[PDB]
């Protein structure tokens, strides 16, 4: 979740 | 576009120095475990950025990011550390502040082993007198060599690897000598990868005993 | 001795087709194994110059690099062959046949999709031969003699890329390609070391004396 | 059991 977050939301 | 323009794009995508404070107490199982692992959780917010820098990276299916960031970010760590330490031989220079010999190994169970692959590795690299372009080539191919998008990874591994071999020219020796070195530091990707092995099962190890805290990136990581 | 004749003494080293004759299938893998493992003995030591090496390094290279070894010759014998691994003449497997044993399938796919890659290059005989050779010697007195050893197989691969005739470019290009592929060799072999060495421990392989002593240096 | 060494050795 972190990396998918990490890649498209920052 | 050209490979000097691709060389120049990871020179300003490279991640910034990360911050650790040594221990003000000799090192434990534990200091050391906490240290390493705090550091390689930093880094890897930093890897994420750094790959999205890379020019076509942001073009791939999600999942391709996703995969490739979780098949290759220990040895991306890794190749990070064995440059960082190149011109201080002995040293393992995991951050400014962090500067480790290899008899501080002693301190965790296993982990001199992989302190003595980094080492050796960072000695050929040494050896071979691995150029600051070369080092900013290998490192993207390793990411993108882990592992419509398969055409894509395709493109932008050639892309990366038309860059090497252009830096490699630009030392103007011989062809065949551009050749060997390039094949010299293709096989020295090979023991990286090894030592990026040894560490994750260490890694998955120190976890299992308890020893690693919780660590949001870091654990998201090593269970893939 | 020139890159040709290193090349040459490698074809000459060649091993020859080996014949085996839910639990055959991991039978069959483990004998072949077994049998593959005594062939790539006599074939290391025709490598020139791997028989001055230290005894502690000929074991060394062939306990680190054996299950590599077998899987470059499998990738080879299944080029072209699309969708088989062509094991043996006698043992000629396809992805839904490795269904059957849980953790196979995920290994036949990569040794599948690292045998496509090869094919879509054109690997040729002579770029494979070095190759393997590479693998052994690049595993992971004595440690000069291996670093000798190793740079005159690659000198061997440039030479036999040159022959192709192709760009200087496209020769670095093609050098390049063909050595990355090499790591998707290792991780390959690495999921089946792991895999094997786990019906090692649930004794569900015949014990087979060379594939276990090969098998417990790991 | 040493067969790897014994086969290198003959
Ligand atoms: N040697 C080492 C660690 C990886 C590691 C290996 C084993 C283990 O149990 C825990 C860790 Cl975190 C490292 C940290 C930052 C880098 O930039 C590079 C390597
Ligand atoms: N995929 C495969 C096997 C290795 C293997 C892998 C897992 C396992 O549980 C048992 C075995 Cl024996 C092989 C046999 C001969 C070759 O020439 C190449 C590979």
């Amino acid at each position: 979740h972190k990396l998918v977050q990490l890649l498209t939301t920052t | 576009l050209s490979p000097e323009q691709l060389v120049l794009t990871l020179l300003e995508a490279e991640p910034p120095h990360v911050l650790i404070s040594r221990p003000s107490a000799p090192f434990t199982e534990a200091s050391m475990m906490m240290s390493l692992t705090k550091l390689a959780d930093k880094e890897l917010v930093h890897m994420i950025s750094w790959a999205k820098k890379i020019p076509g990276f942001v073009e791939l299916s999600l999942f391709d990011q996703v995969r490739l960031l979780e098949s290759s970010w220990m040895e991306v760590l890794m190749m990070g550390l064995m440059w960082r330490s190149i011109d201080h031989p002995g040293k393992l220079i995991f951050a400014p502040d962090l500067v480790l010999d290899r008899d501080e190994g002693k301190s965790v169970e296993g982990i001199l082993e992989i302190f003595d692959m980094l080492l050796a590795t960072t000695s050929r690299f040494r050896e071979l007198k691995l150029q600051h372009k070369e080092y900013l080539c290998v490192k993207a191919m390793i990411l993108l060599n882990s592992s419509d998008s398969s055409r894509k990874l395709a493109h932008l591994l050639n892309a990366v690897t038309d860059a090497l071999v252009w830096v490699i020219a630009k030392s103007g020796i011989s062809s065949q000598q551009q050749s060997m070195r390039l094949a010299n530091l293709l096989m020295l990707l090979s023991h990286v990868r090894h030592a990026s092995n040894k560490g994750m099962e260490h890694l998955l190890n120190m976890k299992s005993k308890n020893v690693v805290p919780v660590y949001d990136l870091l654990l998201e990581m090593l269970n893939a």
